[PDB]
């Protein structure tokens, strides 16, 4: 999606 | 009739808030300190800020009700979309009309116009913006209101990239709802007035402020040497 980090922090 | 599930979806959404809110803002001290001379100076703490909000506006999001069942790439594109609005939101707890400015309890941690600007954006967004605080101050809310608002804005069907519009609007129809019903039990008139229509306004002026903040971020992150000051978070949600 480009967006690990945002991802990540989610779940 | 105020339901049993409205309360619940309240109650959690208070919590979420609590959780994720500290009045003490003790946090901030872990940003880069606070430059007020300089081009730009500021711009390193409030960049702090901004990616201090968002990790607090995405714990925000993962409890407001439903937002689970979205699949992770429409929770991706809606905190994408909503993080600075969102934060604009939650800021005005901070926001006071006195000095027109954001009072985090230090003078250091104290943030007017002039501080904004450091950062490097133009009046075409802080003009809106500081109007902004001082509507959303005028309304009043209680924080239920408050609570609410935040994580209707968080799930809007229309955000751009939605792969799901109609899941994610049925999420947001039920805090609509939720939010509709608690005006008119909870809120006592004259306050409770056209008090759901004012804050789905503001909801529209966010929209537009957040347009401004993307032609302002371009054009600061524009430059290599500016896009440095701020945080990978930062990169990763606004621009990169
Ligand atoms: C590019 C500079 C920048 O800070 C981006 C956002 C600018 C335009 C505005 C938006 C919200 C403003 C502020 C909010 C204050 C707080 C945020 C909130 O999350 C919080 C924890 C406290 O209430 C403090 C103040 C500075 C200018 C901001 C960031």
């Amino acid at each position: 999606k480009n967006h690990p980090m945002l991802m990540n922090l989610l779940k | 009739k105020l339901s049993e599930e409205q309360q619940h979806i309240i109650a959690i959404l208070l919590d979420a808030h609590h959780k994720t809110y500290d009045p003490t803002y003790a946090d901030f001290r872990d940003f880069r300190p606070p430059v007020r001379m300089s081009p730009l100076s500021m711009l390193p703490h409030l960049a702090d800020l901004v990616s201090y909000s968002i990790q607090k506006v995405i714990g925000f999001a993962k409890m407001i009700p439903g937002f689970r069942d979205l699949t992770s790439d429409d929770q991706i594109v809606l905190l994408k979309s909503s993080a600075i609005e969102v934060i604009m939101l939650r800021s005005n707890q901070s926001f006071t009309m006195d000095d027109m400015s954001w009072d985090c309890g230090s003078q250091d941690y104290k943030y007017d116009v002039t501080d904004v600007s450091k950062a490097g954006h133009t009046l075409e967004l802080i003009e809106p913006l500081i109007k902004f605080q001082v509507g959303l101050k005028k309304l009043n809310l209680h924080e239920e209101e408050h609570v609410l608002l935040m994580a209707i804005c968080i799930v809007s069907p229309d955000r751009p990239g939605v792969q799901d519009a109609k899941l994610v609007e049925a999420i947001q129809d039920r805090l609509s709802n939720t939010l509709q019903t608690y005006i008119r039990c909870r809120h006592p008139p004259p306050g409770s007035h056209q008090l759901y229509a004012k804050m789905i306004q503001k909801l529209a002026d966010l929209r537009s402020l957040n347009e401004e903040h993307s032609k302002q971020y371009r054009s600061l992150s524009f430059q290599p040497e500016n896009s440095m000051k701020l945080t990978p978070l930062v990169l990763e949600v606004f621009g990169n």
